[PDB]
């Protein structure tokens, strides 16, 4: 399940960790359209670690 | 022969190519003399060049009419000396090479930094790693009947 | 109430007395010199300071360089050959980077860049997909 | 001589085309949900293994080939 | 001239609007996100093209994308 | 106190091999750790920016005094093992006894693969590389003579690397100079101009004197080297050199008095070439630095330090201000003692235009013994200095421009010569444009013109001498001038200043050293192609200056930096706007100005110059005199120059100048291996690069320093590298090999 | 002649190389995964995110151009 | 020294190293086994 410090795997195309896995961080309870945010230890091609998704498009691994 | 060509023992090109360039260096010679450091040395070459023709001479090698020593590559075992064999020297050291590459990358992976050990090598780890690799054979077999060698589409794909 | 500046080749051309022209107007607290976008050094007046440019990029690009010197009271306008003027920047009194109630959306797509639609189903309709 | 020149050009140009007009297909005329699993859309799946391997036989060809005749050079 | 469009990744840190070099770029009161703003394109004819936004948006893809179209004078940044 | 005083920090840096472990600790950015490849290249490319690295002037000054010694140390190391492999490697002393036929060889290569064929039968029982740097004659000038002291002063050389090492370490951790130390430039120029130029050429006179002078007498005569005496003999014995120059015998009495004029057995204004070496007089060069000596030391004395009398250089700019250039040059002398940057572009470009010049001047008026008629070392030392001169002087225009965009003030500058001068760019560049044009346009339609034309069948249409001829008026006044100035203008003098003005031939060995050099249509030609390639080479040098800041098209390039990729796809593209991109399209053309240059030298000096003269005057040039009607032709240089002279490096397999031909060929490899870097783009790099990277992955392994292709910016460098390389690595083998041969 | 046919193979495989990379390519990637919605040709996708010349697949048919000639040659 | 030692385990010193040594082998083996153009 997605919440603090699980792990999973990112299933948006889009994105440049896609079929990776991430380390949720915090999961917002506002409403917000993407409320999880994972962290990943490689850099895209801009050089950031962090993208928030919705809980769709996290699958837990473990 | 095979293709036509003639063993080089049996080649006139052969051996007028030898005459030929030892007359060269024979040439030179005279110019210095006697123990001139020149002449000795341009004399030590002629020995040099008459061992090389004479060890392709006994060889299995086969010329053609230009007197060059040709090559075979079709499988044959009568050839073999020309590329099988020396294929499985590259064919070993290449894997051992690659394959003790990869060990060590994915065991520095699980590092405090995994990225400082590979621009500042951990030579002790490496030393172990790199003598481990003479049964790499063995070793990679292994390792794809056991899958743990070829990943399982949980990789990073492109868009489309 | 232009700033002291002797010249340049750098001006302002024809498309100025034509086509279209920008003006930006500040207010100062001390005499200072200032590049500016044409090229070369400016002083700037105590106090209302007026001046002309081609381009509106280089009326913003001057209000980078005046809000080192502290000055945020710049504005743009466009003055059209007829001698109409339209203010500019900032346009609702706020800055843009200051959300500012009342003011709308536009050009916003509701989903992930990823859901555009395929470029083969719009075929001999005129829209692209990102409009689409 | 000519002639053969002619032809062997002409027919670079028309290998490039044909090429260029199947990019142009992919990006203008192709629907990824008419060719579901389809042979075509399957290729697409595996780029990378085609690219990556054609990328080794010409990496393999343009080594050997330039080597031999740099040795044979000197 | 250029389209710009914005979409629902956005995070309203604002540095885009903060990085355009011709005022296309508005922050809008919003509530999809914990910011509660929203970036817009109010004023396009002024986009010159850069994509200096898009470099400095920070979601995995970009939340603002411009698409270069027809040009005109401002477009095409002419002083002349 | 003092105005001009001594400041220095000690103990201001630790010596460790910490940082050393550390790499990227110059850098707040790089220091955090790699996490792709791009930091790799980044450490390397940012390595020597100290103005990035710090923001206080006195630590990036610090930081190049010390650097400076390093180089230092690094060029003294060099010339020590050239001395060294001169006298364990070597075959100068068979060569002092017949410098005309055994040829200079200094390197020899070990018996290892075949590559033995290298090591060519030079002469005098000796098998090695034929060298062409010059360094036999430059010692027999200097009358070494033995290869004992050739010896000694390597050892010499090696003993003042270290020193040299040892300085920087100690100005740097030990004793580091504050910046008030640094900023004295009346102090420095009085030094350097009195004590490092002067003094200098005062010392170098008294070897020349005492040392040099003797023994290039006796060594000329016929003397036989063994037989020479020593050189400490000569500085003993006065007797001995009372036998060679008649007027030491009066001793240093004529000096104190003023009767100067009893030293003229050895300090002459002679002029012209010896005939037996072909090289300048060395008593003419013994005046000359004398001369040159007492004018360095009196120009020493101009900059107010400590005493009152003197100039301050801030005043003299200030003074000198116009009716048309507004405040003059009030802020320059801020700008040049407050920014490096400013001073290396000035330094930079003097320095390289200095090798051209020098470049021009050694080969008119060979200046060592033995030198014009080996061509092979003429034709190396004229090219190799015509490029370090092309490179710098590109260098010192890409400084300036650093500067405008780092150091550049506007406070400092209003209405100074800077200040209006970037106020009118449009019209200087708009001129200058023009001007390119024509002379582009006019010049080498000239060519085309030709080349039409005797296609055509129309050969009495082309411009040439034998038609419409467009003859150098001016030039060919100007050496009249310069060969009637003997005994009228320069009455004192004996011959003239170089033979290429007008004279006799003078001949070394059967061989042609220098002749009358005539000026036609084709050199006119030629002269004005020059003009159009240096003048292109401004235009985009000279725009990268004044447009640095900002343009009409991005008004605020400052910000973005010296060395930006673009601004991005808009405005119509924008792409290699930035300062940087203007040098690297500058290199291109200095490139292509400075290959014409070299190949007009070798040309016009294979056919109109050297040769071979009999005893009666026969004169044989090389190639025969095909530059007057073939190089008034494109076709003409494809075939009476490249595709003949070329000749000898196509047919080297075999021989000891084999390894020419092999660079020729690898250099064109490299060259045509650019073109992918200069032609391509990043996007697709980066995706092939994905693909790979799957296959790694699919194996389970892959870097974690993800890889990434090249930046933008490193990609157009890579291909300028290896497309200059190439391209002046062929020409290096062509001339070289031809070079030997024709010797 | 072996070596000339050989030298003729990476001619034809690398020619390949780009083109086919261009059209498999030609509707994303992982720098532009949306580059289907800007087109066959188009200049780039800025300087941004590392770097994006010559992205498009028209650049593929580009660079894929001068090695046809050269295998051809 | 261990940080001396820490320098020479960058990348650049040890692939120098490596190649040097690995280049010297070759060049000694040809020196003693020369002009091989098969195994005999
Ligand atoms: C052979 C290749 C070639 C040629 C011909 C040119 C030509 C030119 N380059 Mg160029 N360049 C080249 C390669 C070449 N480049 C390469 C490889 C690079 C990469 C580094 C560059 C980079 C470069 C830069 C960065 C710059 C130039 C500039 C110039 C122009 C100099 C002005 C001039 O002389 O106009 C004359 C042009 C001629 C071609 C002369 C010959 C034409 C005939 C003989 C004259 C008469 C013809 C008449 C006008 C019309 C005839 C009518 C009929 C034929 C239809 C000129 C257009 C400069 C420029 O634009 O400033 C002015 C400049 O800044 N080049
Ligand atoms: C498509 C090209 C091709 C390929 C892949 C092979 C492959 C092979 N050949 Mg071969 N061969 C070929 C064309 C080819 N051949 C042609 C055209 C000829 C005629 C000139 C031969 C004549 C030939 C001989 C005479 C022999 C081989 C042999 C072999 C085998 C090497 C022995 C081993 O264990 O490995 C190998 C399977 C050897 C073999 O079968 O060993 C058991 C063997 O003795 N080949
Ligand atoms: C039957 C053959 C055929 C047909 C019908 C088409 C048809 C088409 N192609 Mg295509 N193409 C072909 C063969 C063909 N092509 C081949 C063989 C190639 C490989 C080179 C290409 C490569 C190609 C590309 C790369 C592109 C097209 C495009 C197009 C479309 C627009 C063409 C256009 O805008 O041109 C308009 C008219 C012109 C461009 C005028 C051409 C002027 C040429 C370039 C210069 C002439 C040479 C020179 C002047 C000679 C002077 C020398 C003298 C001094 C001696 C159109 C549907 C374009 C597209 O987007 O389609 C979607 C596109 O981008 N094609
Ligand atoms: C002389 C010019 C030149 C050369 C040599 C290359 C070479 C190459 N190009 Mg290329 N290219 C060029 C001009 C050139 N290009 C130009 C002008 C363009 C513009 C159109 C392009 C556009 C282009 C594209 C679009 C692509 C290439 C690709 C390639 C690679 C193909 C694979 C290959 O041959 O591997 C072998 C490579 C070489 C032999 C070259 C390097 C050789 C060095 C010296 C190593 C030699 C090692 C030696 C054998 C000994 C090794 C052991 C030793 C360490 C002890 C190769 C590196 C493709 C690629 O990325 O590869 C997959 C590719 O997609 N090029
Ligand atoms: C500009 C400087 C210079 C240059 C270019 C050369 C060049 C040459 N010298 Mg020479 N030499 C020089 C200065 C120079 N020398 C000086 C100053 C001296 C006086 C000491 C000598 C004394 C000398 C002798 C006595 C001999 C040469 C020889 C040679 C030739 C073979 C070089 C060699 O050893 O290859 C082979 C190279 C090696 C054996 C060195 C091994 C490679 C090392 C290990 C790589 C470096 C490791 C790396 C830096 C690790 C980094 C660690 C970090 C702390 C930096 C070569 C042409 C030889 C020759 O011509 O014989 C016929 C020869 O016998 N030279
Ligand atoms: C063994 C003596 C020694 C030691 C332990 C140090 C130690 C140190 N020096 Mg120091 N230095 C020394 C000698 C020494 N230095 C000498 C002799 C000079 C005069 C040239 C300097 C000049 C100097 C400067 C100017 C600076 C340092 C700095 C530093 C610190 C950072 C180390 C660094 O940048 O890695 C450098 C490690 C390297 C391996 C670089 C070597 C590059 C070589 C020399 C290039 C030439 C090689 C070859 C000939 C050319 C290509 C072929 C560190 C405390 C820096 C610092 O942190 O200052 C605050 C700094 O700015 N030093
Ligand atoms: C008369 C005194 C004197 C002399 C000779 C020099 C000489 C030099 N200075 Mg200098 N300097 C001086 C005073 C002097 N300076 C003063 C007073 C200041 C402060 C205002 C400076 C500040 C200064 C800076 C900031 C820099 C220099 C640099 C240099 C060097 C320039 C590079 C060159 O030409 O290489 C020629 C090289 C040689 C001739 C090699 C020999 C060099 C030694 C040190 C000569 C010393 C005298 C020598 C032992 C002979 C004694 C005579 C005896 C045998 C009878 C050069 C060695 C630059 C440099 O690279 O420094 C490292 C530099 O950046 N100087
Ligand atoms: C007195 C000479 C001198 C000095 C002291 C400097 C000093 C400087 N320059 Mg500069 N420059 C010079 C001459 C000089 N330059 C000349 C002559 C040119 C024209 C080509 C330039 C062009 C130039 C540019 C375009 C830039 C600088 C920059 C810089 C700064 C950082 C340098 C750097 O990145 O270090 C790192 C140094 C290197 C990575 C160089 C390594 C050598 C490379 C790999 C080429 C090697 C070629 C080699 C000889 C070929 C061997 C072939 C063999 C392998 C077969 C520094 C202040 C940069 C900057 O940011 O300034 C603030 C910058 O952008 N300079
Ligand atoms: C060149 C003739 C010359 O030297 O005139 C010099 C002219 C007059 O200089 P001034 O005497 O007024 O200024 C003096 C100070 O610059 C210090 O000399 O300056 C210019 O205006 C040059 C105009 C561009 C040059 C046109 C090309
Ligand atoms: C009879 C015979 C023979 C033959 C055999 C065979 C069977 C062969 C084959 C061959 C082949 C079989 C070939 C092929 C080729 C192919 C190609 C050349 C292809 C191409 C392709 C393309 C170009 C593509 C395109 C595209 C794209 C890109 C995508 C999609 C769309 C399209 C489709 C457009 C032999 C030898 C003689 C001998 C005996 C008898
Ligand atoms: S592309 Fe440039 S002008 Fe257009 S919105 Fe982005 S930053 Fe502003
Ligand atoms: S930079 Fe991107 S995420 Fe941030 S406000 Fe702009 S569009 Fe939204
Ligand atoms: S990536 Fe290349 S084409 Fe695109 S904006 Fe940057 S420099 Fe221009």
């Amino acid at each position: 399940m997605i919440d603090r410090n699980s792990k999973v795997r990112i299933l948006r195309k889009e994105s440049y960790w896609f079929n990776q896995i991430g380390t949720v961080a915090t999961v917002d309870q506002s409403g917000i359209r993407y409320p999880a945010v994972v962290r990943f230890e490689s850099v895209n091609y801009a050089g950031t670690n962090t993208n928030n998704f919705a809980l769709d498009e996290l699958v837990e691994v473990k | 022969e095979i293709g036509g060509l003639t063993k080089c023992s049996e080649s006139a090109a052969f051996t007028k190519r030898l005459n030929a360039s030892v007359k060269k260096l024979e040439q030179r010679a005279s110019q210095y003399e006697a123990d001139s450091p020149p002449a000795l040395a341009l004399k030590q070459q002629v020995e040099r060049t008459q061992a090389r023709f004479d060890k392709y001479s006994r060889s299995e090698l086969l010329c053609g009419a230009d007197g060059l020593p040709h090559l075979v590559a079709d499988g044959r075992w009568s050839h073999a000396a020309e590329f099988i064999l020396p294929g499985f020297g590259f064919i070993y050291i290449s894997g051992w090479i690659g394959w003790v590459g990869r060990k060590y990358l994915r065991a520095v992976s699980t590092s405090a930094n995994p990225s400082e050990s590979e621009i500042i090598i951990n030579v002790p780890l490496a030393l172990k790693i790199m003598t481990t690799g003479y049964i790499w054979p063995i070793s990679a077999w292994q390792e794809l009947i056991s899958n743990d060698l070829v990943a399982v589409s949980e990789e990073i794909t492109v868009s489309p | 109430p232009f700033p002291t500046f002797g010249g340049s080749t750098g001006g302002w051309l024809r498309a100025a007395e034509v086509e279209e022209k920008y003006a930006i107007t500040w207010t100062s607290t001390k005499e200072q010199i200032f590049e500016m976008p044409t090229g070369g050094a400016a002083i700037m007046r105590n106090g209302e300071n007026l001046l002309y440019l081609a381009r509106k990029e280089q009326c913003l690009a001057l209000s980078t360089q005046l809000r080192t010197f502290k000055i945020n009271d710049y504005k743009i306008y466009r003055i059209f050959p007829s001698g109409e003027v339209q203010y500019l920047h900032p346009k609702d009194g706020v800055f843009p980077e200051k959300v500012n109630p009342g003011r709308t959306s536009v050009n916003s797509r509701g989903f992930s860049i990823g859901k555009n639609p395929n470029p083969a189903s719009i075929k001999f309709s005129g829209i692209t997909t990102y409009e689409s | 001589a000519a002639l053969y020149t002619h032809h062997q050009y002409i027919a670079g140009f028309l290998m490039v085309g044909a090429f260029a007009h199947g990019a142009i297909f992919f990006v203008r005329d192709y629907d990824p949900e008419l060719n579901k699993n389809n042979v075509l859309a399957r290729m697409l799946e595996h780029k990378e293994a085609i690219i990556s391997h054609l990328s080794w036989a010409s990496l393999f060809l343009g080594f050997h080939t330039l080597g031999l005749y740099i040795h044979n050079d000197t | 001239s250029h389209t710009v469009k914005i979409y629902d990744t956005c995070i309203g840190c604002t540095q885009c609007v903060r990085a355009c070099p011709t005022d296309v770029l508005e922050m809008v009161p919003w509530d999809g996100c914990k910011s509660g703003q929203i970036a817009s394109s109010p004023r396009v004819e002024d986009c010159v093209g850069c994509k200096r936004c898009e470099t400095a948006c920070p979601t995995d893809f970009l939340s603002v994308r411009v698409y270069l179209g027809a040009e005109t004078t401002r477009s095409l940044g002419l002083a002349y | 106190s003092k105005n001009v005083q001594v400041f220095v920090e000690k103990d201001a840096v630790e010596t460790s091999f910490a940082k050393w472990a550390q790499p990227g600790h110059f850098s707040r950015t790089l220091a955090k750790g790699p996490k792709t490849t791009t930091w790799i290249w980044n450490l390397h490319a940012d390595a020597h920016d100290f103005d990035s690295q710090t923001s206080s002037l006195e630590e990036v000054s610090r930081k190049i005094f010390s650097a400076h010694f390093g180089q230092l140390a690094i060029i003294f190391l060099w010339i020590s093992g050239m001395h060294f492999h001169g006298a364990y490697f070597s075959n100068y002393s068979a060569w002092l006894t017949d410098p005309i036929s055994i040829k200079q060889s200094s390197q020899v290569v070990w018996p290892i693969v075949g590559q033995e064929i290298l090591n060519a039968d030079v002469g005098g029982n000796f098998q090695g590389i034929q060298t062409t740097s010059g360094w036999f004659q430059m010692w027999r000038a200097e009358g070494i003579t033995s290869e004992v002291e050739l010896y000694w002063t390597a050892i010499g050389g090696l003993a003042m690397s270290a020193i040299m090492l040892f300085a920087g370490w100690f100005h740097y951790h030990k004793a580091a100079p504050k910046l008030e130390w640094f900023q004295n430039a009346e102090s420095m120029m009085n030094h350097h101009l009195a004590g490092l130029l002067g003094l200098g050429c005062l010392s170098w006179s008294g070897h020349q004197i005492h040392i040099a002078l003797p023994i290039n007498k006796l060594l000329d005569a016929g003397v036989s080297p063994q037989e020479i005496p020593l050189p400490h003999e000569f500085l003993i014995n006065r007797d001995l050199m009372a036998q060679l120059y008649p007027s030491f015998s009066k001793g240093l009495a004529p000096f104190f008095g003023g009767n100067w004029g009893e030293y003229s057995d050895f300090l002459t204004f002679k002029g012209g070439l010896n005939p037996v070496t072909g090289g300048l007089w060395l008593s003419d060069i013994a005046h000359h630095h004398l001369a040159l000596s007492v004018l360095f030391i009196i120009a020493g004395h101009m900059y107010r330090t400590n005493w009152g009398i003197g100039h301050n250089m801030k005043e003299i700019l200030e003074a000198h201000k116009g009716p048309f250039t507004g405040e003059g040059h009030k802020g320059l002398y801020e700008i040049l003692t407050t920014s490096w940057h400013a001073q290396l572009a000035i330094n930079l470009a003097m320095m390289g235009s200095l090798s051209i010049i020098v470049a021009h001047h050694m080969y008119a008026m060979p200046p060592y013994p033995y030198l014009a008629t080996d061509y092979a070392t003429q034709l190396s030392l004229f090219t190799h200095h015509m490029w370090i001169g092309g490179f710098c002087v590109v260098g010192g225009a890409a400084h300036g421009a650093i500067f405008m965009v780092r150091d550049y003030t506007p406070a400092n500058n209003y209405n100074n010569l800077l200040d209006r001068v970037l106020r009118h760019r449009d019209a200087i560049i708009s001129h200058l444009n023009w001007v390119c044009i024509f002379l582009g346009c006019h010049a080498f339609g000239f060519y085309i013109h030709n080349d039409t034309m005797r296609a055509l069948g129309r050969p009495q249409d082309m411009f040439s001498d034998k038609a419409i001829q467009l003859q150098p008026i001016f030039a060919q006044w100007i050496q009249n001038i310069h060969l009637l100035a003997p005994g009228t203008t320069a009455p004192n003098a004996l011959a003239t200043t170089s033979y290429a003005f007008g004279g006799d031939v003078i001949e070394v060995g059967g061989k042609i050293a220098m002749m009358p050099i005539k000026l036609g249509t084709a050199d006119f030609m030629v002269h004005h192609i020059h003009a159009f390639t240096i003048h292109v080479t401004v235009l985009i040098l000279l725009k990268g200056v004044l447009y640095a800041r900002s343009s009409k098209l991005i008004p605020d390039k400052a910000n973005l930096g010296f060395r930006f990729p673009c601004d991005g796809p808009g405005r119509g593209g924008t792409c290699q706007s930035s300062s940087w991109d203007h040098v690297f399209l500058g290199l291109f053309w200095m490139y292509n100005s400075i290959s014409v240059v070299i190949f007009h030298f070798s040309w016009k000096m294979q056919s109109d110059v050297w040769g071979t003269i009999t005893p009666d005057g026969a004169i044989s040039h090389i190639t025969g005199g095909n530059f007057a009607q073939s190089s008034i032709t494109i076709n003409g240089w494809l075939r009476d120059f490249l595709w003949s002279q070329a000749s000898q490096v196509i047919q080297s397999y075999g021989s000891a100048s084999s390894a020419y031909g092999l660079i020729f060929l690898g250099a064109h490899f490299i060259w045509a291996f650019s073109l992918m870097f200069l032609f391509s783009g990043r996007g697709y790099w980066q995706e092939l690069i994905e693909s790979i990277v799957w296959a790694h992955n699919k194996l389970n392994f892959a870097p974690t320093i993800q890889p990434r292709a090249l930046s933008i910016t490193q990609g157009r460098a890579v291909g300028l590298a290896h497309y200059l390389l190439g391209g002046i690595g062929t020409t290096w083998a062509f001339f070289l090999a031809r070079a030997i041969s024709i010797t | 002649d072996f070596l000339v046919h050989h030298a003729i193979a990476l001619g034809l495989h690398v020619t390949a190389l780009i083109l086919v990379k261009g059209a498999l390519d030609a509707r994303g990637s992982k720098l532009m995964p949306d580059k289907k919605d800007f087109g066959y040709s188009f200049p780039c996708d800025g300087p941004g995110r590392g770097g994006t010349c010559d992205i498009s697949a028209w650049d593929a048919f580009y660079l894929a151009m001068f090695w046809m000639l050269n295998t051809i040659g | 020294m261990n940080d001396f030692q820490k320098y020479l385990s960058t990348a650049p010193v040890l692939l120098t190293l490596w190649m040097t040594f690995t280049a010297g082998f070759i060049i000694e083996v040809n020196r003693f086994f020369p002009d091989m153009l098969g195994l005999y």
